RNA sequence: ACGAUUAGC
RNA sequence: AUCGU
């Protein structure tokens, strides 16, 4: 213990305790507490016990069936008869049973019966969630050392932040929005000259706005998707509306645009800074401390320090450079960044590199970026956000309500907070923890560190859909690792088969984003979202067979839409493609062979 | 009036009444930017405050004493605060600090913590170490917060002044009463109009990147600085939540309670289950009616396949029939000052008799009227306080019960009449059942896992080179290069061509420190154990993920309320199956070698 | 008080018999008259539930005898 | 029949919004 | 979806599970109570008349 | 002393059961299905169908007609014996009519 | 491992993805049969120790009988209707004979005759082993139907 | 509820989604029966509640004569040529005769 | 537009496009009979004047 | 004003629409 | 001669 | 944790 507040305090100190931050103390935690639960259940409890009606309920549960440990908590559930609930004086000498039983072996059950239930800092009464809004302050931020605070973009990543938990926990949404709007052009400017930043930036980065183009205000809400697609998704809401905006003040353009029509949308978003914001947002927010000057020769004997570590089984080796071998002779450059186990060295560099104090030039040179960006003048959109919006939708009938309007599911939306009330009554929570859903679409399990499951798979399905030969997958699998008589399965497997919409969607760089992840939007990606029109083929949504993978997409691009509106979720039907079904995945194949 | 003339165009376009344009939103952050603390002030004076907006504030929070009273010098020469109240009263003293200022230049008004006092403590004084200790962990009580409060004290002012919002599916205005009816808001004025004085600077305190300066006034303490910040969050709460005027103050009472007692943080800590206890432990005393999901989860279980069947009325005979939570309520309410509050709270509680909205968005309130504030104490005291409590083992394994030893390691006979038998049985089934499972060989597998601790983040590289270097060995060094040097990937790079022999000797190495912070709870410390260290303890963790995966049901949960298991909860809290809370107290300390390790390690 | 302001807001958003019927009695954008229309369908689909129709969380005078 | 509306708008009595233009206004 | 979509616990008795959830039930005993009730409502009406 | 059911009971010879397809209610299902699929197969819809989806159609009839659903066999022979285990202690007594 | 040591069969880790390749299938099909089967069939060589563990067990059957595994048996009850489940049957039914159990005939029977049920039926002995009993639980040499 | 409480069958609409699952159709059809009938059978409301009550109505016949309600009805009459129209047959003639 | 006052035969025009959508053809086919039809018939409002 | 539906176009004479 | 040192997930 | 002092 060598600490800064008190001058002449270090020392050296002996202790017994099990350390944490080591890698098995959640999981040795748990198991011991299920262990000694379960042992307890079992044969510790009907040794020390007297009536039979407690022998009667201890005798009918186990951990299998009803107790879920994780870590230093736990929950034990008790389940009705047929006759109501159990007598709770059962349960009271239960629980002196269970306080006597585990002093025994030094352990202080802190042992609660109030008749509601909690659970990894969550609060349930009635089977309804309460939102413990002061464990989330908003001002509050943990500092242990005294190192100063990082710069300006950081305090804007903050906010966001801030934003986010203020929607997890239900704030009043039009004052919450509001507020959050407030914050957001408080801390908008910094000097060096003078930095801002867009409106439309922030917008980008996921906070909704309120009213714009002589639209009804408080018509967008906040389960905006962030990114691309949110950007689509209001854009595709408010267009015809927007150019007629454009066109009744001085933007006027002989050319015909399929999107805009003649409203000079580009000379508009110029002056609008929209491009400059969208564009902006995209920059990263820390100084880019990476890729500093470094002699040579030093950064080549630490990568070879790196690689040996990885590899010290030869045979894994002989895999990686195999999978090297085929992939040179088949891959072909068709993916420009195949990841690999040789590059891995270089990403823990890069990490090692960050994690540092970033010199005065590199601040400058941060700032520099920020002006060029602000200054330049862009003439289009990224090419995924003029491939959305050659899509148009349709919006005919609500859902039927799949929770009854009179069943108090969480604390704060209610009546008097419409949006999160509709939203939630119209589309449904959850009932099946997010953690498995999403592991069940991995390909991989788990990966190397320095390495993403998603990047992975990712590549393997833009391999896919670029016409690739197997064997251009069986050698990316063997770069990753894998042994060549499994890749060569596994590739063959993902050849021909069809997979759920998150993990195609995640081909273009499409992800739920986290403010959807408390509402069952599994159901309306399946169901309540449906490609073929009302009225029949429209023999322009003519999807061929072959890049069948667009219907991910097309499904997010709806369901963007179909969130993001105020009120009742509603079905939402496709209507029209501009340049065919062909030339949208031509355009997205296009895209795919770049990055 | 300052605030509209200054943002005319501003709050009309964020409250929904014109267009929302970019040179509106950048003409309006310049003015943001431009904006001094002392004008934020003034415009804050400019409020015209009701009453119902008005509680008493005791003259003691700006009297303390001195802290030469607090600390003391005890044996190996460290310092550390001596306790008034029980083996918790460690945190920061609530005493005055207008004698450890010296003004700062380029203005006169403000000033920091001398460097007289810094280099007298340096030398070896004893007072001046005291002094200085206290003042940085003033400072360091004083910088818990994301920017200057001005801010957001400032952003609230200017959202608020829009008033009342239409709502387009309610299609009427929102019936929330306006800043003249803020209690916390008010409180931070009278507080900083009291501190302030005849002084023409009105912020007690001004937050820079690296340290704070203090307005030096006699009735400034040290308690002011979460104060203020706990009274701005009520107040965005209470602004942005529609929160009733009654809990707000209640919490307000108990903020100004907190901060005219010994220590802030301890008191704080003291009462944190105030709101919990008396109105989430005691509602639904008598019921006659509410509706309540109707969850039935599956019988294939380490899945939680949960389902939704409708919804069912409740009847009278579900009620509370837990055993009361009166008497330790009272008792608590009795001790520290605050039977007002605690009788307000079981008086309103029982009012409410049906499972409607407005009990839950009660509860919510009274949830939310609690103090988040990030408790922070000497790191010399926390480290004294956590890791010299050791567990209470009153039947032990006894001696008769082992055999000879294994090299370092007794195995546990099964003839024993320990309840510590079956423990050993699952662990070593749950060894048995990886060891003979196959994917533990193949070197993919054994790679990852080699390579999950290794992360650009600290590891006590120091000590570890320190170990290493004891025995003679020696490892390069790489310098010119802008890597850090106190990584875990550092320590990676140093331990490649070395074999498990000679680095086995690192495994013993001292591990350094770590702390971080929490809300409304004691800060943790945490020892990154070095890399070789992470690497011995692999089988370890091995075993203990098959038994989470397939012996138990459990789960392994993220971080976000997303990322949670929510309907294991909306099940367990039906009223027709009610559910126990199990909670271990200190489980970081409660595993040793005496019980717990020493059967794992043998079964393993 | 919260308890009139919610049910209040209920009644706002929830409220809006046999007889014959009498002669008597593109591009689409976003509007509230639009959202205001969906909302409606989707109460009266609500409203129009068999179970819900029926439904009532406190029992009469009768029942509980 | 498409009719859009361009121009000389004001606010509006029930809700204090400012409309785009007249028709979009009724 | 009732009809189409049902199944038993992969491994039950009946007998058993059918002997643990009646047993609370039959001790209850409010069955005792009414008839009482029924004999007061016969009498009442009897001397009503 | 007596309880009608609309559906008709026979009681289990054993306490370990599993899927079967004798009963009234699989039966009915079965010829639901067996006659959409002679719906389908009629000489006057068949040609209205395109060939693909002739044979979806009567892939989902089958997979629906062969279901592993206890359901059936509940509401034949164990549901009976919870209903009339019930009914004796009942604040209604059973009112019924033939 | 003295099976390995010594054994001149080795991997050939292709021949299975090398003999579905060139599978001719239609891309507009939801279900594929060689995709189906390259991942319900993944090898990944601790097969060949597995077989090898088979192949050594022959020595020792008066104390060690090597059933085949419960988990390779399809969850619940398969469908002749399922490819999955026809694909697993068609696993089990290659496997099976290289088990030492007795009663492996009667065990692959029945895990043919469990996903057909309905859709085909035969008489049973009695109502407790009847027909839509797991496949696994016929261990006793007087379990065999008389069918 | 009560027959909830004792009954050991629990209802889990899985099983269909798995058997509808592993049907096999071509992608190029304009629509599909297994997404159609997957789609037609999610209760509306999603409660599940008008089943246990239906059986316990079988106690009460002669005051409750419980029907199926309108609205589960096809809204205008009906046509075979519409897969939609007909699923909604089947759900119809397979629930009556509880 | 006196008749109009009179005649209970209202429209819906919907019925065509709704009797229209459920019809069976595949994708890759290039006439698609229901969409022609439903061009050539264009269902509006005031056409029944 | 009136506006095309293939392509938001705001065409200001009523007739050059068609 | 002193100095901007940290978990795991 | 030595060139900052
Ligand atoms: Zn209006
Ligand atoms: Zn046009």
């Amino acid at each position: 213990v060598n600490d800064s507040f008190s001058p002449g305090n270090d020392f050296t100190h002996m202790t017994t305790t099990f350390p944490s931050g080591s890698t098995a103390t959640s999981t040795e935690h748990t198991a011991n507490n299920s262990t000694m639960m379960e042992t307890f259940l079992t044969v510790w409890g009907p040794e020390h016990t007297d009536d039979p009606d407690v022998l009667r309920l201890m005798k009918s549960l186990t951990i299998q069936r009803n107790y879920v440990c994780q870590g230093d908590d736990g929950l034990m559930i008790i389940d009705g008869n047929t006759a109501g609930k159990v007598n709770s004086e059962t349960i009271q000498k239960m629980l002196e049973l269970i306080s006597k039983y585990g002093e025994e072996f030094g352990w202080k059950y802190d042992i609660a019966y109030d008749g509601t239930a909690e659970y990894l800092k969550l609060y349930f009464i009635f089977g309804c969630r309460i939102p413990n809004l002061s464990r989330h302050p908003i001002v509050g931020k943990e500092r242990a050392n005294s190192s100063a605070e990082e710069p300006w973009p950081a305090i804007l990543d903050q906010i966001m932040g801030i934003f986010f938990n203020g929607v997890h926990d239900g704030l009043q949404w039009q004052r919450w929005i509001r507020y959050s709007w407030a914050l957001c052009c408080a801390f908008s400017r910094q000097r060096t000259g003078y930095l801002q930043y867009p409106m439309w930036s922030f917008v980008y980065w996921g906070l909704p706005l309120v009213k714009v183009f002589g639209s009804d205000p408080w018509i967008f809400s906040w389960y905006m998707p962030t990114g691309d697609l949110g950007m689509y998704s209001w854009i595709s809401l408010i267009r015809p509306l927007m150019t007629r905006w454009m066109v009744a003040n001085g933007y006027v353009t002989d050319k015909c645009s399929p999107v805009f029509g003649n409203a000079d949308y580009r000379k508009c978003f110029n002056e609008l800074k929209l491009y400059q914001g969208y564009y902006m947002a995209q920059l990263p927010r820390n100084p880019k401390k990476s890729g500093r000057a470094a002699p040579r020769e030093v950064r080549e004997q630490f990568t070879q320090a790196l690689s040996d570590y990885l590899m010290q089984n030869p045979e894994l080796k002989s895999r990686v450079l195999r999978g090297r071998s085929e992939w040179e002779k088949y891959g072909a450059g068709i993916i420009h960044n195949p990841p690999s186990l040789f590059d891995v060295p270089h990403k823990w560099y890069q990490g090692a590199q960050e994690a540092a104090t970033a010199t005065r030039e590199e601040l400058a040179e941060m700032d520099e970026t920020l002006m060029r960006a602000r200054k330049h003048s862009y003439s289009s959109f990224s090419k995924l956000l003029e491939a959305y919006l050659l899509v148009k939708w349709r919006m005919c009938e609500a859902r039927e309500p799949s929770v009854d309007l009179r069943l108090p599911l969480c604390a704060g939306i209610d009546p008097l907070n419409s949006d999160p009330f509709l939203k939630m009554v119209s589309v449904g929570p959850m009932l099946q923890s997010t953690r498995k859903y999403f592991a069940q679409t991995l390909f991989m399990a788990k990966t190397v560190s320095g390495l993403d499951v998603n990047a992975i798979d990712s590549a393997l399905l833009r391999l896919r859909t670029l016409g690739a030969d197997k064997k251009a997958l069986t050698a990316q699998l063997l770069m990753v690792g894998l042994q060549e008589s499994e890749a060569d399965a596994l590739a063959g497997k993902i050849m021909l088969q069809d997979v759920n919409t998150v993990q195609l969607a995640r081909v273009v760089n499409l992800a739920v984003p986290d403010t959807w992840m408390s509402l069952d939007f599994d159901t309306m990606f399946k169901h309540h979202v449906k490609l073929l029109p009302k009225d029949g083929r429209h023999l322009n949504t003519d999807i061929p067979p072959r890049m069948g993978w667009l219907r991910a997409i097309l499904r997010f691009l709806g369901a963007g839409m179909a969130m993001t509106a105020t009120g009742v979720a509603v079905d939402i039907y496709l209507e029209d493609i501009h340049g065919g079904g062909r030339s949208l995945g031509q355009r997205f194949m296009t895209w795919m062979r770049q990055e | 009036s300052m605030i509209l003339t200054q943002f005319g165009p501003f709050i009309e376009s964020i409250s929904g009444i014109t267009d929302q344009s970019n040179d509106v939103f950048e003409n309006a952050a310049k003015a943001f930017s431009m904006f001094t603390r002392s004008d934020v002030y003034k415009a804050l004076d400019e409020i015209p405050f009701s009453e119902d907006a008005m509680l008493p504030i005791p003259p003691t929070i700006y009297t303390k004493p001195s802290h030469d009273s607090y600390y003391y010098i005890d044996a190996l020469n460290r310092v550390r605060r001596k306790t008034y109240q029980g083996p918790d009263d460690v945190y920061v003293p609530n005493c005055s600090i207008v004698e450890l200022l010296e003004p700062h230049e380029t203005l006169t008004s403000y000033g920091r913590l001398s460097e007289a006092i810094e280099n007298r403590a340096k030398d070896g004084d004893s007072q001046a170490r005291i002094a200085t200790t206290y003042g940085r962990i003033a400072e360091s009580q004083a910088r818990q917060i994301k920017a200057p409060l001005e801010k957001f004290v400032l952003a609230l002012l200017v959202a608020e002044a829009g008033g009342s919002l239409y709502d387009p599916v309610l299609q009427k205005y929102d019936e929330i009463p306006g800043l003249s009816h803020n209690c916390p808001l008010w409180c931070f004025r009278e507080i900083c109009r009291h501190i302030s004085g005849p002084l023409p600077d009105r912020a007690p305190y001004l937050y820079l990147s690296a340290g704070v300066f203090w307005l030096m006034s006699p009735r400034m303490t040290s308690a002011i600085p979460p104060l203020l910040s706990d009274l701005v969050n009520l107040a965005i709460l209470q602004q942005t939540a529609g929160l009733d005027p009654s809990l707000v103050r209640l919490g307000v009472q108990i903020c100004l309670h907190a901060a005219a007692s010994s220590s802030y943080a301890w008191f704080i800590l003291k009462t944190k289950s105030i709101f919990p206890q008396n109105t989430l432990h005691s509602m639904y005393e008598s019921l006659e009616g509410g509706y309540c999901p109707n969850l039935e989860w599956l019988e294939p279980r380490s899945d939680y396949k949960f389902m939704y069947m409708g919804a069912m009325p409740l009847s009278t005979k579900y009620a509370r029939s837990a055993p009361s939570n009166d008497k330790k309520a009272r008792e608590l309410g009795e001790k520290y000052g605050l039977s007002s509050v605690v009788s307000e709270l079981r008086r309103r509680t029982k009012t409410y008799s049906k499972h409607d909205f407005t009990s839950v968005r009660y509860i919510r309130d009274a949830m939310a009227c609690t103090s988040g504030i990030f408790l922070v104490r000497t790191p010399t005291e926390t480290v004294l306080q956590e890791y010299t409590q050791s567990p209470e083992i009153k039947v032990p394994i006894p001696q008769k019960d082992w055999t000879g030893p294994i090299g370092e390691i007794r195995i546990l006979k099964d003839t024993t009449s320990s309840i510590a038998r079956y423990l050993y049985r699952t662990w070593y089934l749950a060894a048995a059942r990886m060891a003979a499972q196959p994917r533990t060989w193949d070197p993919l597998f054994q790679a990852i896992m080699r390579s999950q601790y290794v992360t650009a983040r600290g590891g006590s590289g120091a000590t570890l080179r320190e170990s290493l270097y004891a025995i003679n060995v020696s490892l390069p060094d790489f310098k010119g290069l802008p890597v850090k040097a106190a990584t875990k990937i550092f320590q990676a790079a140093q331990l490649a061509n070395l074999p498990f022999s000679h680095t086995s000797v690192a495994i013993l190495a001292d591990t350094s420190m770590g702390l971080r912070n929490q809300v409304q709870r004691r800060p943790r410390s945490i020892m990154p154990l070095n890399v070789p260290q992470q690497q011995v303890s692999a089988p370890h963790t091995l075993t203990a993920d098959y038994i989470n995966y397939h012996m138990n049901l459990s789960t392994t949960s993220g971080s976000a309320v997303i990322e949670k298991v929510i309907p294991l909860g909306v099940y367990a809290s039906s009223p027709p199956n009610q559910s126990i809370n199990i909670d271990i107290s200190a489980c970081d300390a409660s595993i040793t070698w005496d019980f717990f390790l020493s059967v794992i390690m043998a079964a393993i | 008080p919260m308890s009139t302001r919610i049910a209040e807001a209920t009644s706002a958003i929830v409220s809006k018999v046999g007889l014959p019927p009498t002669a008597s009695s593109g591009n689409m954008t976003l509007t509230s008259s639009e959202i205001q229309r969906h909302i409606t369908e989707f109460i009266s689909s609500w409203q129009n539930h068999p179970i819900v129709q029926v439904s009532a969380d406190v029992e009469n005078r009768k029942t509980a005898q | 029949p498409p009719t859009a509306s361009s121009g000389h708008g004001y606010q509006c009595h029930v809700c204090s919004a400012v409309l785009f233009s007249p028709l979009d206004l009724d | 979806v009732a009809l189409l979509s049902g199944k038993y616990p992969p491994d039950l008795v009946t007998n058993v599970w059918y002997a643990d959830a009646i047993y609370p039930m039959y001790a209850d005993t409010e069955v005792f109570s009414n008839l009482q009730r029924d004999v007061i409502t016969c009498e009442a009406v009897q001397t009503l008349v | 002393e007596v309880l009608l059911l609309p559906i008709d009971h026979q009681p289990a010879n054993v306490t370990t059961p599993t899927l079967d397809f004798t009963n009234e209610l699989t039966n009915w299902r079965a010829r639901v299905c067996e006659l959409m699929k002679n719906l389908v197969d009629n000489q006057r819809y068949q040609p209205g169908w395109t060939q693909s989806l002739v044979s979806s159609m009567r892939g989902t009839l089958g997979k629906l007609k062969l279901i592993k659903s206890m359901t059936p066999m509940y509401l034949q022979q164990l549901a009976p014996v919870e209903l009339a285990v019930i009914a004796p202690m009942l604040p209604f007594p059973p009112f019924q009519v033939p | 491992v003295l099976l390995q040591r010594i054994s001149p069969l080795q991997i050939d880790p292709t021949i299975i993805s090398n003999t579905m390749s060139t599978v001719s299938e239609s891309t507009t099909q939801t279900l594929s049969p060689a995709s189906s089967i390259l991942g319900k069939l993944r090898p990944s060589n601790s097969d060949f120790s597995s077989f090898r563990v088979a192949l050594a067990g022959w020595l020792y059957n008066g104390v060690v009988t090597t059933v085949i595994d419960d988990s390779s048996y399809p969850k619940d009850g398969g469908s002749v209707t399922s490819l999955e489940n026809l694909w697993d049957f068609f696993i089990l039914a290659l496997a099976l004979p290289l088990t030492t159990d007795p009663c492996a005939p009667v065990k692959a029977f029945m895990t043919l005759a469990n996903m057909m049920v309905g859709f085909e039926t035969i008489p049973m002995d009695n109502q407790i082993y009847t027909q839509s009993r797991r496949a696994s639980a016929f261990s006793t040499p007087h379990t065999w139907p008389r069918c």
